[PDB]
């Protein structure tokens, strides 16, 4: 990463480098700064009434509350909350603290331990098939902890229900609170239990003494959506100014990256936010605070090409930009010889007036040599020595002698 | 590929079989891949070694076998024979060509007028070494004299652009 | 056809972007893109010896003379006119039918003009196209000389020096190698003449007209461009993970669980570009060959008399005039 | 190619929406590189 | 020889089959399959 001749050095596997013209990679600039963009919010999620509430639901009949204009700062639960499993699917734990999250529900119940493996995709069980179902593309984090000491009686707790006996397995997130007799056999029922007409409810025992297994859970299910849309919540995340017309690494909401800031005339609508280009990448999005549009451009574009004479006989090298017109800022070196072809601007050889043939060709009728201190010289190439034909109205030329010739062909 | 190692034997050593089925899978498919990438390139240079052959059996029958008359195929100039030599991997054509030396300028003219009758040569043009007429061949300069075998007649002295007037013999 | 485009890649660029994750990634690989690079590194070398083995026959630019003294024909319409790019008429009419590497500043695509360009969708990804080491006024330049020496020597200019010789005298030859005695000539020069001038007319008032008739070298620069945009296309495929932006994955999800996904892309977009080098080295044999059937043309038909049936043209061949066109020659046979 | 069946339904009769997309992705991968290799062939065959 | 056999493919019937689970995860490359059916077209116009 020296220069380029390194690079085509290291490209070809070999310290020597025969003479020619060779493609490097193109122009990289690299950024200076770094700027970060959240909403302006000042108030903290309720963690609270959620995580520390007096009363839970039931699993036949889970709440879900809704969260917004806040700031998801968890590190408060690390003083008195243990959470015996927590588990995400869609996002990592790792990047909580960097993201803004769109559309936040919470979910709320409580059940016996060995029932907290049911929630999840897929696990086909009691709690899953008739109380309370998961999609199988779940965006979201699973909490669970233990609740022996409050939801546990001396004498036997019978305020948590779950639903046993229907007739059919649920749908995702879809509730049901109908107590109707649910029929086991063929024979009817008409509201009188017997033999094989079940209340489709039972309650848990929640002992105090009860072992591991019949003891109580709280669970709570968090769902949310990432990088599509406003997002009033954000993480504990302060942010920077905005720098313009300058390469820098930004974080838009969560959204990462790097490049150039400018203004543009399009115009969104109220419910949009990105604006995913053809190939489903963004090239516009709206401040959330100056709630102005942006464009979005990259920094890396170029082309670059070196010209070597031979790393046995010299060292000295021109390079050809093939996107400048130096008549100057976007080159690794400004040198002293520029001349500015039509294929680009060379920089590392002085122009002649002269014509030769071509020895190492560069493009657009321009060639390049190693000329006569010895130096890299760039011309514009022969066709082939100009001649005239003496054709007045009626004189001809007729040839006195021959020559036999032998000549070569290789196949 | 995506894998821990390139080395099946450290996979082996370190991983059971469930856990290095799913990192050989990995180098398998890359290496099939790679072979069918060789595959692919030596068919297609196949191509141009083919074309290649079947020019050098054209060339073989047209200007060894005999006497090609088309324009730049066997050498440059006009050709005379031709002489093959084996090569590793190839053949090389050993082409004998004729080609005109030293150029004369003169004047020169068609439709030669006798006495009311346009002759023309039939063979070659005529020229004039500045006072005199002859008749000669194209590709080398041997002047003849024009007479009524070396020429023939075809209508009358009223229309050709260029005619002139000398004498032709018999 | 006598040429196709030249193009490069920067593999860093397409596959992984400015990410340098990726980039690391990427490095367990290593091999196939120097391979890629060398398989269209020699794509572009033989687009250039192509065309020098079509319109490089002549190492002399032989000069018109400025009284024609032709025994009554007319190629102004064939030659040059040094008023304007010294083409000639046909040539002008040509260029103005088929419709497309240049300078392209990045303050241009700096904006919106960015992704709504088609060019500069492609340098932002990678896609490099080369200009031709032969400029369009050198080729013509070469024609010219190749007019110039068929008009005033006939055909000894293609097997040494070039001896001068009247037109209708040569004529006369092209007349006897068919069959034709001379006098036939001698005796029908004006009527031949004309007929030979409308014939041309009728060439340039065709050409002037509202038909393309250039297809065959439309159809070059469209596949060419067709190839480029599908591929800038083919970035939007997920290739079986959860999205198809690096950045929504590196958001999202820690170093262990993103290889996982960055790889599936790795390897999709490795295989894209492995296609496109494939048929690419498929098209450059089709060109070859129609190259070589060209400077056999150029060299059997405008350097000499042929007398095979149906190459120089239909008909009993007389002779033929080459014209240069965008990625490609175009003969007016005289027959 | 690396799955535990070439057959859909077979595939589809035992797992679920999840547990399945990683197989027929591995069997989409294979028969696109089989359908490729014919065409690529083909186009070979077919200038000579 | 002068010519060969013309050929065509349905994508969707060879990889997928009467599937329409595996329709909708081909449905994310899309673009693999057109390309081979403009070669065959291509090679089935030349053969005429
Ligand atoms: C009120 C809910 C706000 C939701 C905001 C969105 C996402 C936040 C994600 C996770 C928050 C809980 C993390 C658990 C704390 C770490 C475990 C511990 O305590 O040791
Ligand atoms: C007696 C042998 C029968 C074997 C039949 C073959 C396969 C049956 C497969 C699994 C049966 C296990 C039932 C688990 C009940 C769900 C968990 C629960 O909520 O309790
Ligand atoms: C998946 C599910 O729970 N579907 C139920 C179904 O049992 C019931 O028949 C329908 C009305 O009849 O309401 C809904
Ligand atoms: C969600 C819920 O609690 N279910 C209620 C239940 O409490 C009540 O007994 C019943 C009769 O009104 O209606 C239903
Ligand atoms: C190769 C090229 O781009 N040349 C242009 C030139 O025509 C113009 O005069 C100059 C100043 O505008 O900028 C540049
Ligand atoms: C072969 C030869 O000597 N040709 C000459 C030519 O050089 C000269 O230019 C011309 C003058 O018109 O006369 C003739
Ligand atoms: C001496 C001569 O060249 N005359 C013709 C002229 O009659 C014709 O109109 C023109 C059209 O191209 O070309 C020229
Ligand atoms: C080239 C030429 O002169 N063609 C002539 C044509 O002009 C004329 O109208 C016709 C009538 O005899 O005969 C023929
Ligand atoms: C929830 O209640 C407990 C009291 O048991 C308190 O210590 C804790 O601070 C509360 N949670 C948060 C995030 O403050
Ligand atoms: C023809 O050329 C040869 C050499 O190639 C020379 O020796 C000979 O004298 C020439 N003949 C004439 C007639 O000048």
């Amino acid at each position: 990463a020296l220069d380029p001749l390194s690079e085509t050095k290291c490209t070809l596997k070999s310290f020597t480098v025969e003479k020619g013209i060779y493609q490097t990679s193109n122009f990289r600039v690299q950024p200076t700064e770094s700027i970060v963009r959240f909403p302006n919010i000042t108030n903290l999620c309720p963690f609270g009434e959620v995580f520390n509430a007096t009363r839970f639901a039931s699993v036949y009949a889970w709440n879900r509350k809704r969260i917004s204009n806040c700031v998801a700062d968890y590190s408060v639960l690390y003083n008195s909350a243990s959470f015996s499993t927590f588990k995400c699917y869609g996002v990592s734990p790792t990047k909580l603290n960097d993201l803004c999250f769109t559309n936040v529900y919470a979910d709320s119940f409580v059940i016996r331990g060995d029932e907290v493996r049911q929630i999840a995709p897929g696990q086909t069980g009691k709690i899953a098939d008739y109380n309370y179902k998961l999609p199988d593309d779940f965006t979201g984090c699973v909490i669970a902890w233990n609740s022996n000491n409050l939801d546990s009686k001396v004498g036997g707790n019978y305020n948590y229900l779950y639903r046993l006996f229907r007739k059919s397995n649920l749908k995702p997130f879809e509730r049901d609170i109908s107590t109707e007799i649910y029929q086991a056999g063929s024979t009817p029922c008409n509201g009188v239990e017997g033999f094989n007409c079940y209340f489709p409810l039972q309650s848990y025992g929640f002992q105090p003494t009860n072992g591991v297994g019949y003891q109580p859970y709280r669970v709570v299910v968090l769902s949310f959506e990432l990088l599509h849309a406003p997002a009033t919540v954000c993480g504990p995340k302060k942010s920077t100014n905005l720098v313009k017309n300058k390469c820098v690494n930004f974080n838009f909401n969560g959204l990462t990256g790097t490049g150039v800031l400018t203004e543009s005339n399009k115009k969104f609508l109220p419910f949009q936010q990105f604006g995913r280009d053809i190939a489903d990448t963004t090239d516009a999005v709206r401040d959330p605070q100056t709630l102005e549009i942006l464009d979005i451009t990259p920094c890396s574009f170029g082309g670059v090409s070196v010209i070597t004479p031979g790393t046995n006989t010299s060292n000295q090298v021109a390079v050809l930009y093939q996107d400048v017109n130096c008549t100057t800022w976007r080159v690794y070196s400004t040198g002293s010889n520029v001349f500015q072809t039509r294929a680009g601007c060379l920089i590392g050889a002085e122009h002649v007036n002269n014509s030769y043939e071509c020895d190492i060709p560069i493009g657009a009728g321009i060639c390049a040599s190693y000329q006569t201190s010895q130096s890299i010289i760039a011309y514009t190439m022969s066709l082939g020595a100009e001649n005239s034909v003496a054709y007045s109205n009626n004189s001809i030329a007729i040839p006195t002698n021959f020559t036999i010739s032998v000549t070569t062909e290789i196949l | 590929f995506g894998a821990i190692s390139s080395v099946l034997n450290d996979i082996l050593s370190r991983l059971d079989k469930v856990e290095a089925e799913v990192q050989i899978d990995r180098l398998i498919t890359g290496r099939l891949q790679s072979l069918q990438t060789y595959v692919t390139q030596q068919l297609i240079r196949a191509a141009e070694i083919r074309a290649s052959a079947n020019l050098a059996a054209t060339k073989m029958s047209e200007c060894v076998l005999g006497q090609s008359k088309r324009v730049d195929f066997c050498g440059k100039g006009y050709h005379l024979m031709s002489f093959p030599q084996s090569a590793p991997h190839g053949v090389v054509f050993l082409h004998v060509t004729y080609v005109p030396a030293q150029e004369k300028n003169f004047t020169t003219a068609p439709a030669i007028c006798h006495d009311g009758k346009a002759h023309f040569p039939r063979e070659g043009v005529f020229v004039s070494n500045g006072t005199h007429w002859f008749v000669t061949q194209r590709n080398f300069y041997e002047p003849q004299i024009i007479t009524t075998d070396n020429t023939f007649v075809s209508g009358n002295c009223d229309v050709v652009i260029g005619i002139v007037n000398n004498t032709v013999y018999d | 056809p006598v040429s196709m485009t030249k193009t490069s890649v920067d593999c860093t660029m397409y596959i992984c972007g400015d990410s340098t994750e990726c980039s690391n990634l990427l490095l367990q690989y290593g091999s196939f893109c120097t391979q890629l690079n060398r398989a269209l590194t020699g794509i572009a070398v033989e687009q250039d010896k192509n065309t020098q083995e079509v319109f490089a026959q002549v190492k002399q630019i032989y000069k018109t003379p400025p009284i024609k003294d032709f025994g009554g024909f007319n190629f102004s319409q064939i030659l040059p006119d040094p008023s304007k790019s010294k083409r000639s008429f046909i040539e002008d009419l040509l260029f103005n039918k088929v419709t497309l590497g240049f300078i392209k500043q990045y303050g241009d695509c700096l904006g919106d003009i960015a992704a709504r360009d088609l060019i500069c969708a492609q340098k932002f990804n990678g896609l490099t196209v080369l200009p031709p080491l032969l400029t369009d006024e050198m080729i013509a330049q070469y024609t010219s000389a190749l007019l110039a020496g068929t008009i005033t020597s006939g055909w000894t200019f293609g097997a040494g020096a070039a001896l001068q010789i009247p037109f209708a005298m040569q004529m006369a030859y092209r007349f006897n190698g068919i069959g034709v005695t001379q006098n036939v000539l001698y005796e029908n020069q004006k009527l031949i003449a004309n007929q030979f001038n409308s014939a041309i007319g009728k060439i340039q008032d065709s050409l002037s007209s509202t038909a393309s008739a250039l297809g065959k070298l439309q159809d070059v620069v469209n596949q060419n461009a067709q190839a480029l945009n599908t591929l800038v296309k083919q970035l939007s495929s997920n290739f079986g993970a959860i999205s198809s932006v690096l950045n929504d994955i590196l958001s999202r999800l820690d170093k262990v669980e993103a290889e996982v996904q960055i790889d599936r892309l790795i390897t999709g977009r490795l295989q894209s570009l492995q296609t496109y080098v494939t048929q690419q080295l498929i098209r450059a044999a089709e060109i070859r060959a129609s190259a070589n059937l060209a400077a056999t043309k150029m060299s059997e038909c405008v350097l000499g008399q042929s007398k095979r049936v149906d190459f120089c043209g239909k008909g009993y061949h007389l002779m033929s005039f080459p014209q240069s066109a965008p990625h490609g020659v175009v003969f007016l046979h005289v027959t």
